[PDB]
Formats: C-alpha cells, structure tokens, sequence
C-alpha cells in the first residue's frame, strides 16, 4: 500500500492517501470572473485554494492523483431550496 | 546611494529555496543579484575661485549670487575637486542554477529594484544560458 | 551522488544539490523589528523569502541540508565605503 499513494499538486509537498475537496460557490473571485450568466443550479467553481492565482489562470493546474492505483471518494451534499406552493414552473 | 538590482526569469530556472511559486508581478523568484551601474569620477579643476570670479561675468549677471556684498549670504566657493556620476556597462557571471525539464517557446525576463518595482532607466538587457549535466536520477 | 543531495525547507518541494542564499540588509521588515540599535557593519538579517512570516516568527524554521554528505559553498561579497582622509577614528 506504501509508495503508490501520493497526491502531488504541482509544487507543494505530496500528501498521502486522504484529502478533502471543497466545491463551494460563495468565493468572491468566481462571481466577477467565471460565473456571469448562470445561477446556483448550473454554476462553475474552482478547487484550488491558493489565492496566488486568479481563476482564469488557475484552470491549468492538475491535482494528479497517483497512477498504478484505482482511486475513488465518497460524496456528501447540502442543498437548500425555497419554492412556493402554486407556481408556473411545475404546472400548478 | 548604491542600490542592488534583482534578475528574475520565471519560465526557465527552478525556484530557489524559500521562494513561493507565483505569477504576481512583484514577487517573481530572484535568480541573481548585482549592483546598479552608476559610478563616480573626480576631475580637479584646481582654480575654483578665478573660474568662479570669471564665470559670473560672461554667463551670469546676477541670477545666482543675488547678494554679492553680504559676507554670510555670498555664493559658496567651489571645491578644488569636483565629482560627477557616470554610467558604464556591466558584465557579470552568476554561476550555475538548476533548470526545468521542458522549456516553453516564449520566455519572461524582469529586472526589479530593491522595493520590487521596475527601473525605467534600463536601455539594454541580454542573457545567455548554457546547460550542463548534474547528478543522475 | 543521487538520493543524498536533497534540500528540504520544511514544507515546500525538495531542491537538489544547488541553491543560492541572499544576505541582504535592505529588507523593509528587518528595519522595524530586528535591527534597531545597530548599523550596517553589525546588522542582523533573515534568509527566508516567504513573506507569510514576520521575522520574529521566522527565526524558527531551519533550512536543513541533507545529512550523510559534507556540504560547503563559496562566498561572494560586495562592500562599499566612504571614509574621509583626516578623521578621528584612525588617529590621523
């Protein structure tokens, strides 16, 4: 199991066999640059938390997990909605 | 004042130790240091009083030396040695540093100040890199 | 020669068998913090160029070169002075 479980970003230290990846939408940099036409159901967000890079030039780095191993990670979601009773979208 | 100057080259050489890899303009990891090429030079006019007595007769009525009768407010005499700055070219050799594996076609160069701002008085800049082999892998 | 020539800072990537170390005195952080009683002939300066650390808390990290090898590096200096002809310091 040792050896083949490193997680290299590009230039930081390599991790080993557990991280976390945050898919948030409340970053103040994505509001002005990437997401301009779309809303909270179809947005576009970044993973790197480095803040030496604007997200137009942060769309190039690759968080390459180690090969010669099959990876895979579980998913946890939190959603919150507010729809009325009678509305036009659901034919009511 | 003799201030230092920093060469940066962030697409060929690797980063030196304790430097963060960034693409902001005013950080740019430094690859070598020098001195600003502005020297001094002495000339020894040796007269400095007759050459001041006669200078304000053919060139200067009373524009400088407005009060040519009061002993305290009189024009100060010139020294017997005078010093003027000058600009010379600088040829430097900065030693070896490790370079990256793949080199892109377009490259950046940057020449900064001690407070990380570009000096506007640079007229010519020129560099030559000659790769060698170091330890194996 | 391979293997035993790494240069680890503490948390960045490890270098290999050539760096440079700058002993400057014109840092704007050392003027307000470290050097307050002394002058250009006996000053006290830092080596880390990280600027996430004030130099009072940067006096703890160690740039440990690799063991099982004897190290050693050459020195280049640049000094610039201005003393008068007749003065009191040199009995003239």
């Amino acid at each position: 199991t040792e050896g083949r479980n490193s997680i290299r970003y590009s230039e930081l230290s390599p991790l080993y066999d557990t991280t976390k990846l945050y898919l948030v939408d409340n970053k103040s940099a994505d509001i002005a640059s990437l997401n301009y036409q779309n809303d909270h159901s179809n947005f576009l967000t970044t993973v790197v938390q480095n803040n030496d890079f604007t997200p137009t030039e942060a769309s190039t780095q690759t968080i390459n997990f180690d090969e010669r191993s099959r990876w895979g990670g579980q998913l946890k979601t939190i959603m919150h909605t507010n729809m009325p009773n009678v509305n036009e979208y659901m034919f009511s | 004042g003799a201030e230092q100057v920093y060469w940066s080259l962030p697409d060929m050489m690797q980063d030196p130790v304790t430097f963060r890899s960034t693409r902001q303009v005013n950080n740019y990891p430094v690859v070598g240091a020098e001195l600003m090429p502005v020297f001094s030079k002495s000339f020894y006019n040796e007269q400095a009083v007759y050459s001041q007595q006669l200078r304000q007769a053919t060139s200067l009525t009373h524009v400088f030396n407005r009060f040519p009768e009061n002993q305290i407010l009189i024009r100060p005499p010139a020294p017997t040695i005078t010093t003027v700055s000058e600009n010379v070219p600088a040829l430097t050799d900065h030693g070896t540093l490790p370079l990256r594996s793949s080199i892109r076609g377009v490259q950046r160069v940057t020449v900064t100040d001690a407070r990380r701002r570009t000096c506007p008085y640079v007229y010519k800049a020129l560099g030559i890199v000659a790769p060698r082999v170091l330890s194996s892998r």
